[PDB]
């Protein structure tokens, strides 16, 4: 119940926490096996969702996951950040 | 004291030695022997001339690199290599001189032909993905694919050289770009390819029976309307003079002839008919290739055209629509073949290719000499200067006003 | 392959100037045109160079450019003399004892209205081989905003008024514009070029080693002959290799500053890349020994130069519309028997220059900007190898950027 | 949509790459980023279209349903008056053209894509506006 924080900082280390190989071991097979063992009988809402959050995030190790996946763009221009107005 | 004439003429043999004497090495061996004896008889001036052949060619081949304590009597012991060839070979070599051997020897003949190190591979692992650049390995594997002995060794080498062209070539099909063949490798294949081109008939186990399939897969999977925008073109030119006017791999010339005439059969396949009528490099251009290599004045150019014609002829007899608009075009082209062969010496086997050109040609005419029989406005070639509707007749009589001739 | 298709029934079409055969006959189907990949290849300059692309009888194209009209026999000469001597000259330390061997070329003119070379197109001027190089945009801005006013207007002031401006111009100003000229364009990046194009560094080494001492000894036949190559957009370097020919032979005789409108302070252009090439290099040493070379085997030249040149008709033309022809053979009599370059690049600008701005400044710097560079006219008229290529590179090749520089000149670059 | 399936994506780790195809999830996908209430929700479904849209062009190294699918869905969300979806859409719409004026990318797709989408965003009852967007397509 502390992963779904309305503090996101303290959800966030929550999250921290339990993907914490101690918590919830490393290995995406692991972690899977874990989690299908954590479930709370309240949060089948949000229990997919959490899971995939801890799956994706496992990801980050991927030392190719912040890569990009290609590298022979079709059509080649400049490409910078683009801006977004965000009124109230 | 024979060979004290024309020295020169001996020279090839030596170097054929040098090209084969791998799989046999007293064949190079006796080679040896032969220069020997050429360095004790012959005076330094004639034989002068080609140390800049000797050294070169000296180069090929040489630059890689019970029992018991008991004394039982050994009854068994009392009852009872390329390397040593090279010993001699250096030996020999000490025994011409520092003038001769430094014979072996600008443009330098490597500039760092690809400019842009695009070739490379993300090499995957656990904790990173390292990338490793692929292309630095390229021509150093060229030579040693090239190069090499150890059968073994070097198949192993022809091996990955097989595997890195063919991930390059679909890599080279990425990104391309507008110039050139996009110039991925393009301009860093017209310069790559003939020794791979050489290597699919090569005298080997294993490398020729791959490599000949390897590169008819490749060029027929390069003769496609879809793989058609010059990506044929730069194999297709770079096969034209290398595999067939060339002065040695006469082999080479035979398969490289068949090779295209199975490639334009495979194009045809699997060309839109159009896109050859609409292609500058066709048929048409072909045939106006042949005639200009025919027409090149050069023993290996001539031979050449006649014997990859000669290949062609398979399918060419088959060719029906051109065959009939190309008649007298290769009547006179093969007649100007007759006319220079024949202005110059006869022992070239390319005068047999003319006469399996004129057989071509008679048994083209015996399908239809009735369609020739006929004054048809087919097109003109340069040997007939009347334009007129071109009829069997024409060129008869063509040849019989041209009969007589100096050759 | 227009009127009368590509046929030998009329001749066998063929290149000129390639049977230049020394005895020895030529052959018959000898390299020849068969076959045309000619398209609209015309650049644009005072002689409209066409590069007409030849596909000869192989149906290989030969792109050859085609020049305007002017007196390009005497093009025709040059490159004649160039390979004469030159392919004879110094290629080796041993083959300069032999004293053979120099990269030339030769240029086929038709008449003095026209003139007939080969387009080589596997070239590239230097300028244009750099451009390419760095960042274009630096090449755009760097070259064109802080070029003419920072470094070079700094010099002088002002078109028109330049060449007065100069005559308000002074060695030490022009040797801080000079330092301001190498903050008026990129530095080093010729080694990025080269190693860009260096696989192997010491092949590299030999090959652009070798390109700068044929570089240093062409420079000194310029200062021999007063060849326009005002900037170094003129001089040229084959980007397959950095084959080296000739450009802009519009003065000779000591006309390279006699008559131009403009300043042209250089006895031979001293473009601060090609010292950049790799910092090391101090320039004095192996080219410094190849010109030795040369001035070594500079002996008997004059029984045939000055034999040649003013054998026919002496060069006519190339000073009238850029005199006397006993004029020009005694200054290369003057130049060739051993001269001080210093005194003959102070000669020849007052010779026609004596009414330009800053002529007595300009005469002075041709003997020297500074102490070190003004005492090149103590060895007037003659001095040794060492000697006099130490002076032409020090007191003459460096106070060009240092007395005065015409922005067309290409200081900077 | 078609029995075969083209979304495949090996999730990248240290030994394992599970593949996983997406083209299940592009309808309720465009949907979502078609309708969301929450401008997160709408604004990171129409990043992962233009994301993914991305990866299908790098895909198409004739899968003409795809396209035939995503126009209706680009038709829509180009003419949000919101200024999040039109501020996507305005690089997304010029660099789809781009990718579109390719001589390459001149067969059986993008004329399709346009004779499809500049017809319909004026024959629709309703959109006006999207009858102006389709008149800068």
């Amino acid at each position: 119940q502390g992963l779904i924080d309305e503090n996101p900082g303290l959800q966030l280390i929550i999250r921290n926490f339990w993907s914490h190989e101690t918590r919830l071991p490393s290995n995406t097979l692991d972690r899977l096996l874990a989690l299908n063992s954590l479930y709370s009988p309240k949060i089948e809402v949000h229990f997919l969702s959490l899971a995939t959050n801890f799956l994706l995030e496992m990801t980050s190790m991927s030392p190719d996951y912040p890569n990009p996946m290609f590298e022979h763009p079709l059509s080649e221009c400049e490409f910078q950040e683009y801006t977004i107005d965000s009124d109230w | 004291n024979i060979i004290e004439l024309d020295v020169r003429a001996y020279v090839p043999a030596l170097q054929m030695a040098f090209k084969l004497g791998l799989s046999y090495t007293p064949l190079a061996e006796v080679g040896l022997n032969a220069l020997e004896e050429w360095s004790i008889y012959i005076d330094r001036h004639v034989m002068q001339p080609y140390y800049k052949d000797i050294l070169p060619c000296l180069d090929g081949y040489l630059k890689t690199s019970f029992n018991k304590v008991v004394l039982k009597h050994l009854k068994k012991t009392k009852n009872l290599s390329l390397e040593e060839i090279r010993i001699r070979v250096v030996q020999m070599l000490g025994s011409l001189g520092g003038q001769i051997n430094k014979n072996l020897l600008m443009m330098k003949s490597y500039v760092a032909w690809d400019r842009e190190k695009r070739l490379s591979f993300a090499v995957p692992f656990r904790e990173m993905k390292p990338v490793i650049f692929l292309d630095v390995f390229l021509p150093r594997v060229t030579e040693l694919a090239l190069t090499a002995s150890d059968r073994q060794t070097k198949v192993a080498a022809c091996e990955l050289l097989h595997s890195m062209v063919m991930f390059m070539l679909g890599k080279a099909t990425q990104m391309p770009e507008g110039g050139q063949g996009a110039p991925p490798m393009y301009q860093l294949y017209k310069r790559t390819f003939p020794v791979l081109l050489r290597l699919a008939c090569d005298v080997d186990q294993v490398t020729r029976q791959l490599y000949e399939p390897l590169v008819m897969q490749l060029i027929h999977w390069f003769t496609n309307n879809k793989k058609f925008e010059s990506q044929d073109t730069v194999a297709l030119l770079e096969a034209i003079l290398d595999g067939i006017v060339d002065p040695v791999d006469s082999t080479l010339r035979d398969f490289c002839g068949r090779c295209i005439r199975e490639f334009l059969k495979w194009s045809i396949k699997q060309i839109t008919p159009q896109q050859q009528e609409k292609s500058p490099v066709n048929t048409k251009s072909l045939f106006k290739r042949l005639y200009s290599l025919a027409l090149h004045p050069n023993a290996f150019k001539r031979l050449g055209a006649s014997l990859a014609f000669n290949n062609i002829y398979r399918e060419f007899r088959e060719e029906e629509s051109l065959v009939e608009q190309f008649v007298f075009e290769a009547l006179v082209i093969y007649m100007e073949s007759l006319a220079l062969a024949h202005a110059d010496e006869k022992s070239l086997g390319t005068i047999q290719q003319c006469c399996d050109a004129i057989d071509h040609l008679c048994r083209i005419i015996e399908k239809k000499h009735v369609s020739l029989n006929k004054a048809k406005k087919r097109r003109l070639p340069r040997g007939f200067p009347p334009s007129a509707s071109l009829c069997l007749l024409d060129l008869v009589k063509w040849l019989l006003a041209h009969c007589g001739r100096p050759q | 392959m227009s009127d009368f298709k590509v046929e030998f029934l009329r001749n066998e079409l063929e290149i000129p100037g390639q049977y230049d055969g020394r005895g020895k006959p030529l052959p018959e189907y000898h390299v020849r045109i068969a076959g045309f990949d000619e398209r609209v290849t015309v650049m644009a300059s005072l002689r409209r160079p066409k590069r007409i692309i030849i596909r000869g009888h192989d149906e290989r194209e030969h792109p050859f450019l085609v020049k305007g009209g002017e007196d390009l026999r005497q093009d025709q000469r040059v490159e004649q003399l160039f390979q004469v001597m030159n392919g004879i000259l110094a290629q080796d330390s041993a083959c300069s004892q032999r004293a053979l061997q120099l990269r030339t070329y030769s240029v086929v003119p038709m008449t003095s209205r026209l003139g007939l070379i080969e387009w080589l197109e596997n070239t590239v001027t230097l300028k244009d081989l750099l451009l390419n190089t760095m960042s274009q945009e630096e090449k755009a801005a760097y070259l064109s905003d802080p070029r003419a006013p920072p470094c070079e207007y700094k010099d002088w002031l002002d078109v028109g008024a330049y060449m007065l401006m100069y005559k308000g111009a002074n060695r030490t100003e022009t040797v801080t514009s000079f330092r301001k000229r190498e903050s008026k364009v990129p530095a080093d990046l010729l080694k990025r070029a080269f190693v860009r194009m260096s696989t192997s560094p010491e092949a590299f080494l030999a090959l652009r080693s070798h390109f700068a001492s044929s570089h240093a000894l062409i420079c000194i036949s310029h200062w021999i002959l007063g060849i326009g190559d005002r900037h170094l957009n003129n001089f040229m370097v084959a980007m397959e290799t950095g084959g080296v020919i000739g450009i802009d032979f519009g003065h000779a005789f000591g006309s390279a500053t006699q008559f131009l409108p403009v300043p042209e302070l250089m006895p031979f252009r001293l473009t601060r890349q090609f010292i950049n090439l790799m910092l090391p290099m101090k320039e004095t040493g192996l080219m410094y020994s190849i010109m030795v070379h040369a001035l070594r085997a500079f002996r008997s030249d004059p029984g045939l130069l000055t034999n040649t040149m003013d054998v026919f008709v002496k060069e006519p033309s190339f000073d009238w519309k850029n005199w006397y022809p006993r004029q020009k053979i005694c200054y290369a009599k003057r130049k060739l028997a051993g001269a001080n370059p210093a005194v003959i690049t102070c000669d020849e600008l007052l010779l026609g220059h004596e009414k330009a701005p800053a002529f007595r400044d300009y005469v002075a710097v041709a003997r020297g900007s500074k102490d070190h560079n003004i005492r090149a006219q103590e060895p007037e008229s003659g001095l040794s190898e060492e000697t006099q290529v130490k002076c032409l590179m020090d007191q003459a090749t460096d106070p060009n950027i240092l007395g005065r520089t015409w922005e067309g000149w290409e200081p900077w670059m």
